[PDB]
Parts: structure tokens; C-alpha cells; sequence
């Protein structure tokens, strides 16, 4: 119970980093940083090579290349590098 | 996955999305979780550190390949460039949270990364019948808690902004110096005055004092309440309506309104005509802060233009009375048309029961 989060806390932050007119308080005076939005995993930001650095994705099948009635199913998802 | 739970209807999927948190668990980057450039031990701000900084920004560094920052030492090393507190708070806003050296300092060299700052991500909505087909989106975002180590500082504070019912308390201490239009023809001065008014959306809740007899000077005093329970949002300053026939939502009530604030009041002199001597018409929800002294009636004040200027939070103190003009009924006319002492305040921001109880 802060009385100073009006002006500091996360719900004056996020809809003064939205930049609704008339609805985003003061806090515009405090030099907030402006919340970032992405629509996908934040995992999958191409600055750190989507996470896959310390493993990267790789799938198992039960296809075979000797005849052609296997059929190539996935099994699973392996994890490494 | 979302679902729609309504009371009228099935409880249909509205979204889909498939996670993985391998790539979150053995992140070195750390851009996974929120990271905002204040420091602080609470809030949107605050710190989060499984080990003392010390300890995490050696092991953060040696992933890195990078040399952490830990001298205290007048030239402090980081990444072989010199580091300090007074080249962080130079370029930045004062800090009124800014903690602990070590935790600071740690939170303060974390920034200089290129990793993803404090963020809410806005994740597409994808049906089940349609899982290439948004029917919406939602905004939230995932931070991780490794106990691996230590235990990571705490989540950060989302409690919500909803709809609320500020307690106005529209006392009504005095009717004093009483001008009117009506006159008698006898010299003697008469008539049935007494206050009204009430809060935009409340109508329906207009009430007024009594009246005054057998007393010329206006002597007695009433000391009546009107409670008008009207919506805001400190976090965004924005007017609203509670009481909102907006049966859609329980949430904060929001509309684009004119700025100007008006009221429909008018006088009802039981023994007389209708005396348009003043009617009160205030903004709350942007209200300026009250007068002291009757020193501040005069045509300068009565400009309500002129002083939008308290975009400001009021609710931090425990009351706001003084005096407002009031209005001749012809619109906001910038005119003197009556005074009235009164208490009118925002304070349901964080004392909405508590604070009334030192009055009623």
C-alpha cells in the first residue's frame, strides 16, 4: 500500500506506454520506458538466434529410405546441439 | 487456450497458442523476463536476483564472455570501460526507488546488454475451428523464476485497474451571503434559499439542503452529506460515469466526452419563482484544488479554461474543501452567481472507507 504508485506502478506505466489521449495520467512526466509488443513467443526474437544457441530442435521419424511402405510418421522432439 | 464463459451461452474456444519453455529455461540472455531500466525493491521496478548481484552478474558475465562489474572501487571496470553510478543517473530521470549499491549498480550494467526491456506482449487469438484466424488478441507476458540457484526476486504488481466508486462527499458546511435576483419591494431582504447539486450520471440522486426559516443572515447549519459513488481511474486521469448503462462491463467505464463539465440545476423558491441566481457546476475528475480565503472571488477564478492546469492527483490528501463559485443557469457562463463553502474530493484512490470516518 504505496500511495506513491499512482504516479510509480506498472498500471500508470502500461496505459500511459499505450498513449491513450486523456488516459494516460501523469505518468508521461516520469520518463517511462515504453512498454515493447510483440504477437509471437519472445523466444522466437531473431536477436538471440530464437533461443536455440544452447539447443536447437530436431524430430524423429519412422520412415525408411530402403523400401517405400514405411510410413515417415513423427515420433517426438529432441532437444541438443 | 481462451474460452467465452458466459451464463446465456457455451463456453466456445476463443484462442490457441503452444508454448515451448525449453528455450526460456537455459536462456543465457535473460531477455526472457521484463526489464525495465529503473531499479527499485517494489513494483514495476523492482529487483530480481535468485543470488546477490555479485554472484549473478559473475555467472551472467562468464556466459557472455564478458567482464562483470565487480569493483566498487573509484573507476569501477566493466567490459574494460569505466563504470559508475553518477554516468547511470546522468541522461535518466531522478530515481526515488533507486536501492542498494551492489543491486542497483547489477540491475543498472544488466541494461547495458542488448536484451528486451520491461514489455507486454499482444498474442493473437487463434480458434480451434479456425487456427489461422484470430477472434482477438490479449496482452500479457511470461517471466520465468528459475530456483536452480536461489529464489528470484518476486512477480511484478499487476493488480488490476478496474471500475471503481469514488466516495464524493458533498458536505455542505454554510449558506452565507446570499445573492439574489429575485428582490423584495419592501426593503426587506427574503427568500427560500438553500443548496442543491449532485455528480454527472447521478440524477437520479440530486439532493439538497432544507430550508432556512425565521433567519435573515442565512444562520444555521445543516452539515448534510451527498455520497455520488462516480467512476475514475487515477492510473489514467481520465472522467467517467459509474452507475454506467453499459450493461456489457463491470470494468472501468471509459467515453470521449467534451471538455467541459455541465450540470442541469435549478432554483425552486417555494414561495416565489424560479430565481436564476446560480446553480453549482463543478469538475471533479479535474478538479483544481479548493480555495482557502474568499480573497479568490473574483472574475480571474471563474475561468474554468483558464485552469485546467491540476492534472493532478488530489487523493493524496485527506481532504478537499474549501470554496467554488457558483453559475448563473444559462451555461458555463464565466460570471459570480453565488458562493458556496463545501468538501469535494477524490480519495477512494487508496482510502475509500477509512478516510470518510473522520467526518461520518
Amino acid at each position: 500500500p504505496i500511495q506513491e504508485e499512482e504516479f510509480i506502478d506498472w498500471w500508470s506505466k502500461f496505459f500511459a506506454s499505450i498513449g491513450e489521449r486523456e488516459k494516460c495520467g501523469s505518468y508521461l512526466e516520469k520518463d517511462f520506458d515504453t512498454l515493447k509488443v510483440y504477437d509471437t513467443q519472445l523466444e522466437n526474437v531473431e536477436a538471440f538466434e530464437g533461443l536455440s544457441d544452447f539447443c536447437n530442435t530436431f524430430k524423429l521419424y519412422r520412415g525408411k529410405t530402403q523400401e517405400e511402405t514405411e510410413d515417415p510418421s513423427v515420433i517426438g522432439e529432441f532437444k541438443g546441439l | 487456450t481462451l474460452y467465452d464463459y458466459d451464463l446465456l451461452s457455451k463456453d466456445e474456444k476463443i484462442g490457441e497458442t503452444v508454448v515451448d519453455l525449453e528455450n526460456r529455461l537455459l536462456s543465457k540472455f535473460g531477455a526472457r523476463c521484463g526489464l525495465p531500466q529503473t531499479y527499485c525493491v517494489s513494483g514495476p521496478n523492482q529487483w530480481r536476483d535468485q543470488l546477490r548481484p555479485s554472484q549473478l552478474l559473475h555467472l551472467f558475465c562468464q556466459q557472455h564472455r564478458v567482464k562483470a562489474p565487480v569493483y566498487r572501487t573509484d573507476r569501477v571496470m566493466f567490459q574494460d570501460k569505466e563504470y559508475s553510478i553518477e554516468e547511470i543517473e546522468a541522461g535518466r530521470i531522478p530515481n526515488p526507488h533507486l536501492g542498494p549499491v551492489e543491486e542497483r549498480l547489477a540491475l543498472h550494467v544488466l541494461q547495458q546488454q542488448g536484451l528486451v526491456p520491461e514489455h507486454v506482449e499482444s498474442r493473437p487469438l487463434y480458434s480451434p475451428l479456425q487456427p489461422d484466424i484470430e477472434q482477438g488478441k490479449l496482452q500479457m507476458w511470461v517471466d520465468l523464476f528459475p530456483k536452480a540457484l536461489g529464489r528470484p526476486g518476486p512477480p511484478f504488481n499487476i493488480t488490476p485497474r478496474r471500475a471503481r466508486r469514488f466516495f464524493l462527499r458533498c458536505i455542505i458546511w454554510n449558506t452565507r451571503d446570499v445573492i439574489l435576483d429575485d428582490l423584495s419591494l419592501t426593503g426587506e431582504k427574503m427568500s427560500d434559499i438553500y443548496v442543491k447539486g449532485w455528480m454527472i450520471g447521478f440524477e437520479e440522486h440530486k439532493q439538497k439542503t432544507d430550508v432556512h426559516y425565521r433567519s435573515l443572515g442565512g444562520e444555521g447549519n445543516f452539515n448534510w452529506r451527498f455520497i455520488f459513488p462516480f467512476d475514475y481511474l487515477p492510473a489514467e486521469q481520465v472522467c467517467t460515469i459509474a452507475k454506467k448503462d453499459a450493461f456489457w462491463r463491470l470494468d472501468k467505464t471509459e467515453s470521449k466526452i467534451p471538455a467541459r463539465v455541465v450540470f442541469q440545476i435549478w432554483d425552486n423558491d417555494k414561495f416565489s419563482f424560479d430565481d436564476f441566481l446560480g446553480s453549482l457546476q463543478l469538475d471533479l475528475n479535474r478538479m483544481p484544488k479548493p480555495a482557502k480565503t474568499a480573497k479568490k472571488c473574483s472574475l480571474d477564478q471563474l475561468d474554468d479554461a483558464f485552469h485546467p492546469e491540476w492534472f493532478v492527483s488530489l487523493f493524496e490528501q485527506k481532504t478537499v474543501k474549501g470554496w467554488w463559485p457558483c453559475v448563473a443557469e444559462e451555461g458555463e457562463k464565466k460570471i459570480l452567481a453565488g458562493k458556496l463553502e463545501m468538501t469535494l474530493e477524490i480519495v477512494a484512490e487508496s482510502e475509500h472507507e477509512e478516510r470518510p470516518a473522520g467526518q461520518g
